């Protein structure tokens, strides 16, 4: 129900939490010319 | 400007599997 509340000490457990959350939504279909970069190069995949 | 990927195929040689088996052609 609630991560940040119950397991505010143990700070693994959130993360594992995060990485369940966004490896969970089928990445969309789309390849555009231009879209978000960092600074390496490396694209931006989501939003949180 | 943007498109849409269709048909993502995928061989078998490359995979990583075929090195466990001897795989080879025959008519």
């Amino acid at each position: 129900m609630f991560f940040m509340t119950r397991h505010a000490r143990e700070p693994r457990l959130i993360s594992a939490y995060l990485s369940d959350m966004v490896s969970c939504t089928q990445p969309s279909v789309m390849v555009s010319r231009i879209t978000h970069t960092n600074t390496r190069g490396r694209q931006v995949d989501g939003v949180l | 400007g943007t498109y849409c990927n269709t048909l993502n195929f995928v061989r078998f040689l490359e995979l990583g599997l075929s090195v466990a088996c001897i795989c080879t052609k025959f008519p």
